[PDB]
RNA sequence: AAGCUCCUUCGACGAGUCGAGUAGUUUGGGAAUGCUGCUCAAAAUGGGAGGUAAAUUUCUUCUAAAGCUAAAUACCGGCCA
RNA sequence: CUAGUAACGGCGAGUGAAGCGGCAACAGCUCAAAUUUGAAAGCUGGCUUCGGCCCGCGUUGUAAUUUGGAGAGGAUGCUUU
């Protein structure tokens, strides 16, 4: 029924009460009470049905009941395909363990290897990890995981689609299996999905379907917009768009919560009143922001694309995809139709760099109409000089710019469709110009003959 | 004495203690 | 461990054709004695 | 009851106090030394400097209690400090 | 013709004798005694034990030698032998002990260096195969 | 961070720019005196990591030493001879350290760092004022420098059993017959 | 050509591989001809 | 080119010890009884090489007569890189 | 021998006490280009460009004295040949 | 000014020195036991010393070429007892 | 104490350690490798009404911060002069 009906710890229930959730959703009711019992769960929900709270509550309660301390090491590992949902579960896990003494951490690709190694040896108890970096840490770094009692694999169908078949099959063979609860979630059920279940789950699972089988993936009733914009005037076109299309409803999709945070602070200094929605905020502030936006006449909202997948988009005049979308299939179909928005005339556009026009070929393959907008060069508001004076002088904006720039490049590297979103076709000097930098800050863009006389290994404890 | 050495003596000097039987 | 068939198998690949049928004694000059010693 | 086999759980009672130690028929010298240890001490509270109070009072006189705007201000907060640092200095000076 | 064999059918063989990084003068003298007898061999010294075993192969491929006799020393006290056909052929390992070298003045025999030996084998070198493989080596 | 680039340059001292500079400098030093004063070190990265500072009291002295055998071999190194000749020349200073600077077919050239123990810039600095103590008089004669510690074998391990606590002190201890009272 | 509408389009040997005596994988290599080279 | 270089650089000369002390006495006096970042000419080999390596410099001038020349040999090529 | 509950140790900060930083490798690649090559390295570079790789490994071995150093020197000089050819 | 904590940020460590050959010296000590001279002359998932037949050099433990520092030890000399 | 053991020996003369263990005494640190760069902040001398003025050293680097079982920088909150 509700969260109070479950007999949870008063430390946990106070955290849920401050978050605002009083009514449990469909997956939360049908998965948590068998998960607290100890039975393994196989879920088939889409993101935004509340599944992030559905596995964190048993993991938090397990850690609180067993009285976990930092010296014990990891108790629960949550596997997440890309770093953006890893940082989304991190904010939810931060709100859950506000009262507890157990520790919580994030391992992600495109992050510092050595800082994560110091974090892991110091002792995290709940760890949200991308599969590639988790296998690197499990194989090389010294940290305690002998007391692992819970394993969660979130959005499995994306994990195999991204290309972690070999890695995830090695992950379940190095983690301990006895006295462990394994919960698996995936929106679609493909052939590779059940082979992950037979190697990770126990012989008796519990099968839960709260899926939306009425997928209204429109094929023809859509019209996509796009604007070809150079890499060094992407923000200036966003600013000129938002300034002139004020007194209207605007929703902007970024790729990273750090870039949402930086653009929120910059637009307040640049004097444009814009609403924001990122993971460094309270969960209560998150809901009061969107309720204010859904009832407002005009306004403009910044959120990441993974935030909108869990959220109910209201009637809006524009949907603008500034950063590249996380999965292009879900953008064109779902977000194109929600931009159309039942009755009112709502138009969707996407920012494209000149090196990104193979998206047009992919759009032409699926046969979906396009219109490109002209945007004359006079109407660009050149506030580049004001922006660079702010970044070079304000210290807090410099940190936010550096983190937003790196998270933008790091999300670009870990993109699924690498044919059109390639980081080696990105001029990094120009993309740091848009963020407000004259010198692009350093980021690692990457994050025949065998031996003569040699034979394959047959023995020896080579570690 | 050096400034680093004086800083450590200011904030962590030798204490005065005893051990009971 | 003494794999027998694989041991003679490796002997074939480095076996010289030492035989008084064609090869004289000056080639090898290897003598195997009858006494076990 | 030890679920995780911890050899330190039985000997229990990541930041600790760094300067002191929070501690819990006999000879007269030992009883005399215990009165020296447990004797109440002097607080010796540090005070804010006069120019520091003027810097903080100027911030209240403009922004009131909004700590976010005070950190975001540049003329009256030249050495750019976070709102968390300014709030502690305000609470010490009695200006909320 | 480059293999410097003047014969009806050329027996193209080369050896490369080698030493570990911790051999003794008794093990060092067995290099000097064996290589003096052995006319188609090259002397090399101080192979790194931190390297791998198959880096003795391209060491010999560098010097065009299809045989290798490695003196490996452990603890600075023990000699271990290795006879091997370098490209892909079989190898052997021995423990060598009871060393007595030519420099010791008690043998009273001498011969030409580089003169051809007769190989005096044993009867068990023929009947039992584990002796037969080292026999050809 | 210019000194990281100099450290890699001294590594490659057979190379074109370093062979050229060592040739034109060795020619210059041959016309100079046997022991002479250098205003600045020729390898400022090496001097600084050996202890040189640009303070009043630090001097640099360049010395050429004959090379070859003494087959008698001199157990005193050429570097130790370089230190001992300069300390005789500057009887008022203290030899701190020395380093290789050049070489020729007949001579080897060393630069030595010296510290004035009477200069009160030196006397007031806790990082260097240990040398003002009289137990550090003529460290190059007692083998107390880096060359001396190498040739005395003052290293830890079973390889240096006879020399790690003083070679003559070890011999006197092992050759002493110790008789107690209750035997 | 783009077969699927938003999926990424899919994309020196100095040995011969035999089987060895115990049963496994054996690499046979090019033999070396024992001559003295010019140096 | 040298003369036109020093026309700009002389406008950015660092303050001397006499006029730095005067400014400190000016600001201390006003406290008894508001500025931006100072733009000067950057000097010091260890400082300038770091400014080169962080791409914080715009123009570099190198003396041609540094008598250990190893202090400046890498410096044209490092600026080129 | 005796069974004890072995712990997992914190990473010792003295691991790889030499170089693995990207800054030092930048300096070494810069200094090698600005300083030139040693006389023996010019011999090996000539032989490696002419395909005499067999002679080049031997020549570096007599100069350096160890087979392991001869492999690393011939590997480093081979990379120089590769990146000089691309720039040409 | 200082200590701790945390981390979507970084983390630079000593070269004519190791080492290879050779001669002298020295040691219980031809991994030269160590040192010195001569010729050549390094590395960066590096280097040193060990452990191991265990099947390949698996593993173990430290970071050299810069420096300081009381006490326990010696004492046919100095001021005395 | 190991111990006249290991080791080396015209294997004759002989030479001859060390680790472990019980004690005595106990104490840990300084640099070079970094850009203070929003301010050479450092230091020797001289004149001095002793209070603070000049010259010089020094950017080819003098202070502060750091020294690899570390550290830096942010952030956060307690604790120290």
């Amino acid at each position: 029924q509700e969260f109070s009906e479950l007999n949870l710890s008063e430390k946990t229930t106070k955290a849920i009460a401050e978050m605002g959730f009083t009514k449990m959703t469909e997956i939360q009711r049908r998965a948590i009470p068998p998960a607290l019992a100890g039975k393994d769960v196989l879920g088939a929900a889409k993101t935004g049905s509340g599944k992030t709270l559905a596995f964190l509550i048993p993991a938090v309660e397990m850690l609180s009941s067993l009285r976990f301390k930092p010296r014990n090491g990891t108790g629960a590992i949550v596997v997440t395909p890309t770093r953006e949902l890893a940082l989304q579960i991190f904010g939810v896990a931060r709100e859950l363990m506000k009262y507890h003494s157990q520790t919580y951490g994030v391992v992600i690709g495109g992050a510092n290897r050595r800082a994560e190694a110091e974090k892991l040896g110091k002792g995290v108890n709940l760890l949200i990890a991308t599969p590639g970096r988790l296998l690197d840490h499990l194989q090389n770094t010294p940290f305690v995981f002998k007391n692992l009692k819970s394993l969660i694999i979130d959005e499995a169908d994306r994990i195999l689609e991204i290309g972690f078949e070999d890695e995830m099959r090695q992950i379940v063979k190095i983690l301990p299996k006895e006295d462990r609860q394994t919960m698996l979630f995936s929106a679609t059920q493909t052939t590779k999905v059940e082979d992950l279940a037979r190697i990770s789950l126990r012989p008796g699972p519990l099968y839960i379907n709260v899926d939306e089988e009425k997928k209204y993936s429109t094929v023809e009733g859509l019209e996509q917009g796009y604007v070809v914009v150079e890499a060094d005037k992407r923000f200036l076109l966003l600013f000129s768009f938002l300034k002139k299309m004020a007194k209207k409803k605007i929703i902007v999709f970024f790729s990273s919560c750090n870039s949402v945070k930086y653009y929120s602070e910059l637009l307040q200094y640049i004097d444009l009143p814009v609403l924001d929605l990122h993971g460094k905020q309270k969960q209560q502030k998150r809901t009061n922001t969107f309720f204010e936006f859904c009832n407002a006449k005009s306004g403009t909202l910044i959120c990441t694309d993974v935030a909108a997948r869990g959220l109910d988009i209201p009637q809006v005049d524009w949907i603008v995809q500034f950063d590249p979308p996380d999965d292009p299939r879900d953008y064109i179909h779902r977000v194109g139709r929600t931009a159309r928005g039942n009755n009112g005339k709502g138009r969707s556009l996407l920012f494209l760099q000149p090196c990104e026009l193979g998206f047009l070929a992919h759009l032409k393959a699926a046969k979906v109409p396009v219109v490109e907008y002209d945007f004359p060069k006079n109407k660009i508001l050149n506030v580049q000089s004001q922006l660079e004076k702010l970044i070079s002088t304000n210290y807090y904006l410099n940190q936010s710019a550096k983190e937003g720039y790196r998270s933008y490049i790091h999300a670009y590297a870990s993109h699924s469709l690498r044919s059109v979103f390639d980081v080696h076709k990105l001029d990094l000097v120009k993309v740091a110009k848009s963020f407000g930098f004259s010198t692009p800050p350093r980021v690692d863009i990457t994050l025949g003959r065998r031996a003569y006389g040699s034979q394959p290994r047959q023995g020896g404890r080579y570690k | 004495v050096l400034e680093k050495t004086k800083k450590r003596l200011t904030h962590f000097p030798q204490r005065k203690y005893a051990v009971k039987a | 461990i003494n794999n027998k068939e694989g041991l003679l198998t490796a002997l074939r690949r480095i076996q010289l054709d030492i035989n008084p049928k064609t090869t004289p004694f000056s080639f090898h000059q290897s003598v195997v004695a009858s006494k076990r010693t | 009851s030890e679920s995780d086999a911890v050899p330190q759980q039985q000997q229990q009672e990541n930041h600790i106090r760094q300067h002191d130690l929070e501690l819990e028929s006999k000879p007269e010298v030992l009883r005399a030394l215990e009165r020296e240890a447990t004797r109440p001490v002097e607080k010796t509270v540090r005070h804010q400097s006069e120019r520091e109070r003027e810097w903080l009072q100027r911030l209240v006189d403009k922004h009131g209690d909004d700590v976010a705007a005070m950190a975001r201000d540049r003329k009256l907060n030249p050495y750019q400090q976070t709102a968390s640092d300014i709030k502690r200095r305000l609470k010490k000076a009695g200006l909320l | 013709d480059r293999s410097n064999i003047i014969a009806e059918r050329k027996n193209k063989q080369r050896v490369l004798v080698l030493s570990s990084r911790g051999v003794t003068y008794r093990h060092r003298h067995l290099l000097n005694d064996l290589a003096s007898m052995l006319p188609h061999g090259r002397k090399d010294a101080k192979f790194d034990t931190k390297s791998r075993l198959y880096e003795l192969c391209e060491l010999a491929e560098l010097y065009n030698c299809n045989n290798v006799l490695f003196f490996e020393a452990r603890k600075g006290k023990d000699l271990y032998m290795w006879f091997s056909k370098v490209p892909n052929g079989p190898t052997v390992k021995f423990y060598a002990q009871n060393l007595h070298t030519m420099e010791e003045l008690h043998f009273q025999g001498n011969c030409l260096k580089g003169s051809r030996p007769i190989l005096s084998f044993d009867a068990a070198f023929e009947q039992e195969p584990y002796l037969k493989v080292i026999k050809e080596l | 961070g210019a000194l990281k680039y100099l450290e890699e340059l001294s590594k490659k001292k057979q190379s074109d720019v370093v062979r050229f500079l060592l040739r034109v400098r060795c020619w210059e030093y041959r016309q100079l005196n046997v022991i002479h004063r250098a205003s600045r070190p020729s390898r400022p990265d090496k001097a600084r990591r050996l202890g040189y500072k640009a303070k009043q009291g630090y001097v640099i002295y360049r010395v050429r030493v004959r090379r070859g055998g003494r087959q008698l071999k001199y157990q005193r190194s050429l570097r130790a001879t370089a230190e001992e000749r300069v300390g005789r020349r500057c009887s008022n200073l203290r030899v701190l350290n020395s380093y290789w600077v050049n070489q020729d077919s007949t001579y080897k050239y060393y630069e030595v760092i010296l510290v004035d123990p009477n200069h009160k810039a030196i006397r007031r600095d806790p990082r260097i004022n240990w040398i003002c103590n009289p137990v550090h008089k003529h460290r190059e004669c007692r083998g107390l420098t880096s060359t001396g510690k190498k040739s005395r074998g003052l290293n830890k391990g079973h390889r240096f059993n006879k020399t790690r606590a003083g070679r003559r002190k070890t011999w006197k201890r092992h050759n002493t017959l110790s008789l107690w009272r209750y035997r | 050509e783009i077969l699927e509408p938003f999926v990424d389009p899919p994309r020196d040997r100095n040995y011969r591989i035999e089987k060895d005596a115990n049963g496994g994988i054996r690499y046979v290599y090019d033999e070396i001809d024992p001559v003295y080279d010019s140096d | 080119l040298a003369a036109q270089a020093f026309k700009l650089l002389n406008k950015y000369r660092p303050e001397t010890k006499q006029e730095k002390k005067e400014r400190l006495l000016r600001e201390a006096t006003a406290i008894k009884e508001v500025s931006k970042k100072p733009y000067t000419v950057k000097y010091g080999l260890n400082h300038v090489v770091g400014l080169i390596e962080n791409k914080k410099a715009s123009l570099v001038l190198i003396a041609n007569d540094v008598d250990p020349i190893e202090l400046v040999v890498f410096l044209p090529a490092l600026c080129r890189k | 021998g005796h069974k004890t509950t072995r712990r997992v140790l914190k990473e010792r900060p003295s691991r790889r006490k030499g170089a693995q930083s990207k800054r030092t490798q930048f300096v070494r690649s810069l200094i090698r280009e600005v300083a030139g090559l040693a006389p023996y390295e010019r011999r090996v570079i000539e032989l490696l460009r002419n395909g005499k790789d067999k002679r080049a490994r031997k020549f570096s071995k007599k100069k350096l004295g160890t087979f392991g150093r001869a492999k690393r020197k011939c590997e480093e000089l081979q990379r120089i040949i590769a990146e000089s050819r691309r720039a040409h």
